[PDB]
């Protein structure tokens, strides 16, 4: 087997690749964006607006698209948030290479040091246009993740919505003093139940164990819950478990499996109530914040599909580190609660990144504008070689909001020509709208993106095309 | 493209290495078996490529120059393709450097035209080392004896072509009027000088004994006309009731063709020629008054009646006047093979003289034929302008040491061209070298301290396995051979590198 | 199992076709190239400019070219670059030693012409050498890492790594046979992590084990000096039997899960510090490691912890054991190093061993974009260490960038005007094929070849062209190349050299490899039954 | 779809080939017909009349270049190349989706505006167009468009045959009379380059078969144009001979043999050595003519013969009996002469009478490079008819070097010309930097240190003075094209109003005319 390319066909084959796939994800941008559909081997469908599942089910001719899936998975696990305004920027840039690449015969690698230049010029923009927020209010996350969820209705329900998550946002933080607020939202788990209503979730500062305690009945208050970290065999061995945590006089009990009938008998003489068997994961979550003592809570409710628990430390330290809580999401129907999991699980990462960076960067066309414009401002200043390739780069960031503008159909001109005055002299604040398809103020309008947001995107976008630019010869159909 | 190129240039280089036996006296024969079933057999380089077949369009090139060199040379002209041929081999490494073909074929341009100054340079007039009308000819003819596949029959040419050639008008110079005719079999020694027509044989029915063979003073006349009984006449309504007036149809043409028979002999002619054949009616007519006939005179025979015999052609037979006959001191007809042939002799005013070629093997007599026709644009060429170049292909190894010199004058990027043209010229005495099992290296070296010394004319003969001058050994060369070599080779190197893309359709 | 060829084809149709991979492998030659695409068919690809790696996936048909692809597992083990750059030259020797065989000279006389010239270009490049003494501070070594970088995509942010490779190679300084400096191979670890850039990367004078502590609640930094360090392979995993009272299989199981419990408590009875196990370990038995101070790791690797015994110093054990029956931990087997840091870079946390007993070691920690990114950096730094790893073992460097195929030029042309006889023809064609490097140079460079190739034979010709011992300057010596501006520069300012292993044991080693193709004259394959 | 796809698609394959068809460094090209026939040329324009093209949008195309053969045909390869690179920059539009209305109103606005500034481009009027002097200027350039093998050969020779094949006069106004054939084209193979010379009589290929004798001397040679053939009056249809006694059977041939001898005699009678006969000529005829020796003319049909009316100036006369002056023309000297190793007929003409007309022997070895010469002579009347059709064809920057100061003129014209069309304009105003890639591509240079440079000399207009250096300045086709930019009028080297003025004229609706397709409708055979 050969398969190889040499000369003009290696660069024809490579661009094409991903060229095609650029022109069918232009529906994935925007609150108008529309919703694509995938076809598996098995003959089912996946209808969802996530980019991350389309380009996995959809299998390329050509190993060159392939990349741009893992180059994907890198923005994914890096952020991971808003893809809809965020993944479609991996194809916005090999499609505006295409015009001048054999035509000048130009080297691949003089285009790579105009590459290497563009990164430079790229990360004074990004945090020029930021602004610094209060870090501290809550209310300024809340409209955050309101404009994320507008694919949906869920906006009626983004009260709740945005409070469930944003409630263990303040949970958790803390992993450092001073230098920076890294944390951890992955030991805070999300269950999704069919049925009820989102109300039903309790989420607050603290750790949550989602279990219940022996009977459903008991009291439903301990003065200070202080953690710790067939029936002949089982009341045997769990007694010499739960009593002898007894010794330093908890009034909390965490066992593997259930209490049986004998062990109530000495467990019941403390004064309090015994928790019965708790979570696996719940054990890693109290790991985090403490024997554990100073708890000043405990709390047990009663619904009829599981029940609930509630522990409350409410003082970490006497520093600390970050805290972790459990999280249940309760859905209206069975095909409405899967479909609204991507908005809300994605806002774990919405006011993490708001934690990196409290600056904030333009949101709605705008951050692309204002890169295209200092990317053009700096072609005609440097020239030399780098003047043809290094203002195409400048029209990559500029096809981008034309994306949004095709969802709907106008003419793109016409806009972009009032943005390159009110936008780049008067201030980095204009954009386009989303839903009128008109110029207004984004920070008025409410649209707006942390920096981390736009930082870790088009730093690793402008690296990801690296690779595009190092291709020179293709082998396959050997071994590996 | 970029490989249709290079495509093109391998494609001549199988050209090439099969071209290695043709140049040259020491090379050897190739077998082409045409549609024909004649098998081209020839030591010389021109006979081949005339009907060499190829294959590739790109090999038209080749075809296309083989055309052009035989109108100019005739003889040794393979070097005219073995030098396009070994620049393109050479400048494959050179396509994929940064030196554009047009740059390689300015450097061409630049090289033949500073090789034209230096042949004018080594051009010597031979009439200041004191040759006589004899010896500048003859040491001519000898040295172009080579490039033919039998010397030792050449040998016995060598004091007959030259009178054979002088025979002709040196104020005017024609080839057809000079023409030889070819006689299938019989020994190369056994020619003759001929001053006029000569016949294949003759076509004649029942006893052909009859007729004289050897007449002492004829009048020679050639005529066009036809003789025949009824043959063209249209198709007439004739109504006859009676006898006499039926039977003249026939007796008509029977007397008529008696008086034209009469007319014609009244002028004293007693050798009468015709176009179209005849039928035997006019045998016992001949047979009687001892008058030999003979038909179907072809288009070289013409033209020998016109130029060297002089007379002329008259269809009616009442119009024929003494005017338009010929003569001659004598006629005699020789037979070869059971096959005779009319000869005309003793012609003053015949400026040409025709030669017989008689020879066993038919590879042989077709070489034979244009062996001697190239000595003949020789001498032609040669007796307007006099120049003396050596043979031998080391004419081209002085000029090769010398492209160097004017290499260190460039000074440039185009001067790895130049020295890349003065390289692969020296493939030339290599080829000849191979053919005579000399070595590539030893002989090279040798040639290049040659000309570094004493310069001059230095030939390195290889008939003595020595190293020498052919210029002592008076081994001679026209000097227009490698002036229109050199300039034709240049526009056939600059076609191959200007073709970036063949297209073919259906 | 088939046919045999012979007669001119083998002299061409093995070659050419070698010609033909060897004409590809060509766009990746020097820092200017490009890089091939390895698909694996399992949709991942490679892309990569190691010679030695796609060379190796490439299919080849042609036994004659499989020799010149094993050219790249004996010069890793004497040099240990070479696949990006140097190996290139193995592909032109045959290209102009087609067209001499395919006329008169028998291979013999080309070959042996080859030897002669082989011989005395050993001592031909002595005479250029110019040898690593009387520079300032650390240039040399920065020069020759940079030059490590070339061909590298990375090349650019060498800047860092210039200063670091230098002094990383000064942290695993040893001294073996018998008073000479040596650098043992791997023992630099080479880790990879998501975040930050490359300039970014740590300089650790000492071994990093990349892993995290087995329970999340461990305490996480080990304070003070002398800290011992152990290395356990002890694993904990959960006939004819008659089964009566269950009690008995379970006084079995007690016994067994009892033993193992007394094989964690038998190591703080040596003053084990910090104890490293192969396999996992339950919480059960960790509590013992907090009471004491001790760090546990578990799920560790087979070729990790060799290579901490060999650079510690301390002795491995595979379970509780002694000169007797009984199952305990000996104090012979503690390991020392100068403290225990943790460093967290990207959620992986990194046991820093310093000061090592047995052999010294250094680790380097790469931060990077992503895998495909960093997946190329293992390979960049992989053969950048062995560049100057020969530097240091012998002092003798040459220029680069087409340096010594240039002043070979006239070491030849006057060498074969020496012998003459029939190998003067063979050695001006092995001259002028070492110039097709320079030549690949300019293609991947968009620039005109010959330009420079006429400056490499002019500006070079005036060493041997002036009499060097009347001096008189006019030879700045190297020039050679210029990779951004098209200009003639020398290798001191531009700082680029290389060792001299880089040329010979390397066209050397090539040249006589490369001689046995020619001395091929059938060929015959049998095909699979 | 038919324009994203089909369009795009088809007419980039030759577009590819048409690079190194235009300029000096122009490069041939091998093309074989399906009839076998092989053929090597320059010229694009050349290509696409004998090349099979089966998508519609390139045949268009094709017919552009043909209309260019009529007016100007000296350069025109570019209607392909240009049409190509206004199709790549529409083709960032189509993707785009801008309407093809906007697109066809930026060709009309610019159109308007370019003719405009080739207007302000003229310098230095020749209006001498006799002498070699002042037609070297025009001529050299023109050389310059075919094969740079030998540009001292083809330029003297075309300066030269001016006093000969052109008509020569005092003051010559009001269209002065030019034709194609006012040169013949023989291509006869051997001989060097340098051989070929302008002769003021004639060459035919043919060789006489009879005794015909050569008058030189003396000269005064009677000639005339013969219909029909020579012979007895025939019977267009097919007779029947009625034979009845002997009178008619004898005298039969004796009939027609007397007749034609005192026919052929009244030709004689008036000192006719040589004769012009558009059909053959019987064998009865030449048999009495051994006698006399007067000559006959096998040439081919009256496309031959058209050359012959302007030489000898006779009237063809059906009826042979006396030709009277008016239909006798003259001629010099009529011998068989070898020129390039051939006997064939020639008449050579030390000083002749001929009117408006003469020859122009071609010497060459190859006989596919006499191929291209002959497209070349037919440059040196595209030449004559662009100096005498228009009133004066000025001077224009040659070397392709005429839009690169229209590059900056238009892109003017679009900013000072604010609205929705600014940005098409512009898109349309830099798209003639084709020129200087498709010559570059071809001159060995890169574009990316050479295109810039050539902006950067000429720049706006010129520093502060009054001068245009601009106008003198072009990209440098020699071996020191590396050095900088190399002027022209140093070597002369310039263009014609009238090349570029008809060229964008046909190309900015030819650019629209596959714009303004939307799908391609074809059918089976």
């Amino acid at each position: 087997s050969q398969e190889r390319t040499t000369g003009r066909q290696a660069q024809i084959s490579n661009i094409t690749a991903a060229k095609a796939v650029a022109d069918v994800i232009r529906t994935c941008l925007g609150p108008k964006a529309m919703l694509k559909m995938l076809l598996d081997p098995m003959g089912g469908l996946v209808l969802t607006n996530d980019g991350h599942a389309i380009l996995r089910e959809i299998d390329v001719a050509h190993p060159a698209a392939k990349s741009m899936l893992e180059l994907s998975r890198t923005q994914d696990e890096e952020v991971g948030d808003g893809t809809t305004t965020v993944i479609i920027l991996a194809g916005e840039i090999l499609a505006q290479c295409a015009p001048y690449l054999i035509e000048k015969n130009i080297h691949p690698v003089i285009i790579i040091q105009a590459l290497k230049k563009a990164l430079t010029d790229a990360l004074e923009v990004i945090k020029q246009v930021s602004k610094p927020v209060d870090v501290e209010n809550d209310a300024a996350m809340k409209k955050l993740i309101q404009a994320s969820i507008g694919t949906k209705y869920v906006i009626h329900w983004s009260e709740k919505m945005c409070e469930l998550a944003l409630d263990a946002v303040k949970t958790v933080r803390k992993d450092l003093g001073q230098t920076f607020e890294i944390d951890i939202k992955r030991y805070v788990r999300v269950e999704k139940i069919p049925g009820g209503d989102v109300l039903d979730s309790r989420v607050l500062k603290g750790v949550l164990l989602n279990k219940d305690v022996v009977h459903p009945k008991m009291s439903r208050h301990i003065e200070n819950p202080r953690v710790v970290l067939i029936l002949q065999i089982e009341e045997e061995q769990v007694q010499l478990m739960c009593e002898q945590i007894l010794a330093v006089r908890p009034t909390l009990v965490i066992t593997e499996k259930g209490v049986s009938d004998l062990a109530q008998h000495y467990l019941l003489k403390g004064g309090c109530s015994v928790l019965r068997r708790v979570k696996k994961s719940d054990n890693n979550r109290i790991a985090r914040v403490t024997v554990g003592t100073n708890c000043g809570l405990f709390k047990v409710e009663m619904i009829g599909d599981e029940y609930f628990s509630f522990l409350d430390n409410c003082k970490e330290p006497l520093s600390g580190l970050q805290k972790a809580c459990t999280i249940m999401l309760r859905g209206g129907s069975k095909d409405i609660l899967n479909e609204i999991d991507r908005n809300l699980q994605d806002a774990m990462a919405v006011a993490r990144n708001v934690m990196l960076s409290p600056s904030l960067s333009p949101g709605g066309g705008a951050t692309e504008m204002a890169v295209s414009v200092k990317l053009a401002e700096k072609a005609k200043q440097l020239e030399g070689i780098q003047q043809w390739p290094y203002q195409a780069v400048a029209d990559a960031m500029e096809c981008i909001p034309r994306t949004l503008i095709q969802n709907a159909g106008g003419d793109p001109i016409r806009l972009l020509s009032q943005l390159r005055a009110k936008h780049a002299q008067g201030n980095f604040t204009t954009g386009i709208d989303g839903d009128k398809g008109k110029i207004v103020d984004m920070v008025s309008y409410g649209i707006w993106e942390p920096e981390v947001i736009k930082q870790q995107s088009v730093k690793t976008a402008i690296e990801s095309a690296c690779l595009l630019l190092r291709v020179d010869d293709i082998v396959s159909g050997v071994r590996k | 493209g970029k490989g249709q190129i290079i495509s093109n240039i391998n494609a001549c280089v199988a050209v090439q290495e099969a071209l290695k036996p043709t140049l040259g006296p020491l090379g050897s024969d190739i077998l082409i078996v045409t549609s024909n079933q004649k098998t081209t057999i020839s030591n010389d380089g021109a006979t081949i490529l005339k009907l060499l077949d190829v294959v590739h369009p790109a090999a038209k090139t080749l075809v296309d120059i083989s055309r052009a060199q035989d109108a100019e040379v005739g003889d040794g002209t393979t070097s005219v393709t073995i030098l396009a041929g070994e620049l393109m081999k050479e400048a494959k490494p050179f396509l994929e450097e940064g030196i554009s073909s047009h740059l390689i074929m300015k450097g061409y341009r630049k090289a033949v035209s500073l090789a034209v100054e230096k042949i004018n340079e080594l051009a010597v007039d031979i009439t200041s080392e004191k040759s006589s009308g004899r010896e500048l000819l003859e040491r001519c003819a000898r040295t172009a004896m080579s490039s033919k596949l039998i010397h030792n029959n050449a040998d016995f040419f060598v004091k007959m072509c030259v009178d054979a050639v002088l025979s002709l008008d040196r104020n005017d110079l024609d080839d057809k009027l000079i023409g030889i005719k070819k006689i299938p079999g019989g020994a190369m020694e056994e020619s003759l000088f001929i001053n006029g027509v000569a016949f294949k044989k003759t076509f004649s029915y029942a006893g052909f004994e009859q007729q004289p063979k050897k007449f002492n003073n004829p009048k020679i006349l050639s005529l066009n006309v036809e003789l025949e009984l009824k043959a063209e006449k249209d198709n007439a309504e004739v109504r006859v009731e009676h006898v006499e007036d039926y039977q003249a149809i026939v007796d008509a043409e029977w007397q008529l063709i008696f008086e034209k028979l009469r007319q014609v002999e009244e002028t004293g002619a007693n050798i009468v020629l015709s176009k179209l054949p005849i039928g035997d009616l006019a045998t016992q007519f001949f047979a009687d008054r001892n008058i030999f006939c003979a038909g179907r005179v072809s288009a070289d025979d013409m033209n020998r009646v016109i130029q060297a015999v002089g007379g002329s052609i008259q269809s009616t037979t009442s119009d024929i006047k003494p005017e338009h006959l010929g003569t001659c001191a004598l006629f005699e007809e020789m037979q070869i093979g059971s096959e005779r042939y009319n000869l005309f002799q003793g012609c003053p005013q015949a400026k040409t003289c025709t030669l017989l070629l008689r020879g066993g093997a038919e590879q042989v007599i077709a070489e034979v034929e244009r062996s001697l026709h190239d000595a003949i644009m020789i001498v032609k060429r040669a007796l307007q302008n006099k120049l003396i170049v050596a043979g031998g292909g080391a004419t081209e190894m002085e000029v090769s040491k010398c492209l160097r010199d004017y290499s260190k004058t460039i000074a440039g990027k185009q001067q790895m061209i130049i020295n890349a043209f003065a390289k692969a010229l020296e493939v030339i005495p290599r080829q000849l070298c191979e053919n005579a099992g000399f070595d590539a290296i030893e002989i090279l070296n040798k040639l290049r301290l040659a000309h570094s010394k004493g310069e001059k004319w230095y030939g390195v003969v290889f008939e003595t396995e020595n190293i020498g001058d052919n210029f002592a050994k008076f081994v001679w060369e026209p000097a227009l051979v490698k002036i229109n070599a050199l300039n034709s080779a240049t526009e056939a190197t600059n076609l191959i590198l200007s073709v970036d893309e063949t297209i073919t359709n259906k | 199992g088939g046919e045999k060829i012979s007669g001119d084809d083998i002299r061409n149709q093995n070659v050419l076709a070698t010609m033909a991979v060897a004409n590809v492998v060509k766009s990746s030659l020097g820092p200017v190239g490009l890089d091939k695409m390895l698909v694996d068919d399992i949709g991942d690809f490679t892309v990569t400019n190691d010679g030695a790696t796609i060379l190796s996936l490439l299919d080849v048909q042609h036994p004659a070219g499989k020799i010149l692809v094993e050219l790249a597992q004996q010069q890793d083990r004497e040099i240990g670059d070479g696949t990006t750059s140097v190996v290139i030259i193995a592909s032109e020797l045959l290209k102009r030693a087609n067209e001499l065989v395919k006329n008169k000279i028998h291979p013999t006389t080309i070959i042996t012409g080859f030897r002669v010239a082989l011989r005395e270009a050993i001592r031909f490049i002595n005479e250029v050498l110019s040898t690593s003494v009387d520079t300032l501070g650390k240039e040399t070594l920065i020069n020759i890492a940079k030059t490590s970088m070339s061909s590298k995509i990375i090349g650019a942010d060498s800047d860092f790594f210039s200063n670091m490779v230098v002094d990383a190679l000064l942290a695993v300084k040893t001294q073996n046979s018998k008073g000479e400096i040596k650098y043992p191979v791997k023992a630099v670890n080479v880790l990879k992590a998501h975040g930050k850039s490359a300039t970014e990367s740590l300089l650790v004078p000492g071994y990093a084990l990349n892993c995290t502590v087995a329970s999340q609640a461990m305490p996480k930094r080990i304070a003070g000096g002398n800290v011992k360090i152990a290395c356990l392979d002890l694993n904990l995993q959960k006939v004819q039997i008659n089964i009566d009272d269950p009690e008995q299989l379970e006084q079995i199981r007690k016994r067994e899960a009892g033993i193992v419990l007394e094989r964690v408590k038998k190591i703080i009875d040596a003053g084990a510090q910090v104890v490293l196990t192969t396999k996992g370990i339950d919480d059960l038995c960790l509590k013992e490691f907090v009471e004491a101070k001790i760090m546990g790791v578990r799920r560790c690797k087979k070729e990790d912890l060799r290579r901490i015994a060999r650079a510690t110093g301390a002795t491995l054990v595979s379970s509780m054991s002694n000169l007797e029956g009984e199952e305990t931990f000996e104090s012979s087997y503690l390991g020392l190093c100068d403290e225990v840091v943790q460093a967290k870079f990207s959620d992986d946390e990194c046991i820093l061993i310093k000061g090592t007993s047995k052999h010294s070691s250094s680790s380097i920690i790469l931060r990077g974009a992503n895998d495909y990114s960093l997946d190329e950096m293992e390979r960049s730094l992989h053969d950048s260490l062995s560049v100057v790893k020969r530097t240091l073992e012998s002092g003798n460097v040459v220029p680069g960038g087409g340096c010594v195929e240039a002043a070979l030029n006239i070491y030849l042309d006057n060498f074969a005007t020496t012998v003459g006889s029939r190998e003067q023809l063979a050695i001006a064609e092995f001259a002028a094929a070492l110039l097709i490097i320079p030549k690949t140079l300019a293609v991947n460079a968009a620039k005109d070849s010959s330009e420079l190739v006429a400056k490499l034979r002019s500006y070079h010709a005036a060493s041997q062209m002036a009499k060097p011992e009347d001096v008189k300057r006019r030879s700045y010596r190297n020039y050679g190349l210029d990779l951004i501006r098209g200009k003639i520069v020398d290798e001191i300012h531009a700082g680029v050299l290389e060792p001299t292993i880089s040329k010979v044991k390397s066209l050397k080693s090539a040249l006589e490899a490369c001689v046995a193709i020619l001395r091929i004259d059938t060929m015959i394959t049998v095909d699979p039954e | 779809d038919g324009q994203i796809i089909k369009s795009i698609a088809a007419i980039r394959e030759l577009h590819q080939m048409c690079l190194t068809s235009m300029g000096p460094c122009g490069r041939n090209k091998i093309i074989v017909n399906h009839l076998g026939k092989i053929i090597i040329t320059n010229d694009a324009a050349t290509m696409l009349r004998e090349l099979d093209i089966v998508h519609p949008a390139v045949k268009v195309l094709v017919m552009a270049t043909e209309q260019q053969k009529i007016d100007m045909g000296d350069g025109t390869n570019l209607v392909m190349i240009l049409a190509g690179e206004l199709l790549n920059v529409s083709e960032k539009l189509i993707s785009m989706g801008l309407s093809a209305v906007e697109i066809i109103q930026g060709y009309n606005m610019a159109r308007k505006f370019t003719l405009k500034e080739l207007d302000e481009m003229v310098v230095g009027e020749i209006t001498d167009k006799n002498d070699k002097n002042e037609l070297l200027k025009m001529i050299k350039p023109v050389i310059s468009s075919k094969k740079y093998g030998s540009e001292d050969i083809l330029s003297e020779l075309v300066s030269e045959a001016v006093s000969h094949v052109l008509p020569v006069a005092q003051q010559a106004g009001e269209i002065p009379y030019f034709n194609v054939d006012s040169i013949r084209v023989v291509k006869i193979m051997g001989g060097s380059l340098s051989n070929s010379t302008v002769i003021k009589g004639m060459v035919f290929n043919r060789e006489p078969e009879g005794h015909v004798k050569s008058l030189s001397e003396d000269k005064k040679h009677k000639v005339a144009v013969f219909t029909c053939p020579l012979d007895i009056a025939n019977t267009e249809t097919k007779g029947t001979v009625l034979l009845h006694n002997a009178q008619e059977m004898l005298d039969f041939s004796k009939g027609e043999e007397k007749q034609i001898d005192a026919m052929m005699k009244e030709i004689a009678d008036m000192g006719v050595e040589c004769i012009v006969a558009g059909a053959g000529v019987g064998e009865l005829a030449l048999h009495y003519l051994n006698r006399y020796g007067i000559l006959v003319l096998k040439v081919p049909s009256k496309f031959e013969l058209r050359r012959l009316c302007r030489v000898c100036g006779a009237t063809p006369l059906p009826r042979l009996g006396a030709p009277t002056p008016e239909e006798l023309g003259l001629v010099e000297t009529v011998k068989t002469m070898e020129i390039g190793g051939d006997r064939v007929t020639v008449f050579k003409q030390e000083q002749g009478e001929i009117s408006r007309t003469s020859t122009i022997i071609l010497r060459g070895a190859t006989q596919n490079n006499l191929d291209d010469i002959e497209r070349a002579i037919d440059d040196g009347v595209a030449a004559v008819k662009g100096l005498m059709k228009p009133s004066g064809g000025k001077l224009l920057p040659g070397a392709g070097a005429t839009e690169i100061e229209l590059i900056s003129r238009i892109t003017k014209y679009g900013e000072r010309t604010p609205g929705l069309l600014q940005l098409a304009i512009k898109q349309f105003a830099v798209a003639f930097e084709v020129v200087p890639r498709t010559l570059a591509e071809t001159a060995g240079l890169d574009v990316n240190e050479v295109l810039p440079n050539l902006y950067a000399a000429h720049n706006v207009t010129e520093p502060g003075a009054v001068k245009t250096d601009h106008l003198y300045k072009g990209v440098d086709i020699d071996g020191e094209s590396d050095e900088g930019v190399k002027d022209i009028r140093e070597e002369n080297i310039y263009d014609m109003l009238a090349t570029k003025k008809f060229a964008i004229n046909v190309a900015t609706e030819a650019a629209t005319t596959v714009l303004s397709i939307d799908q391609i409708i074809m059918a089976k055979k």
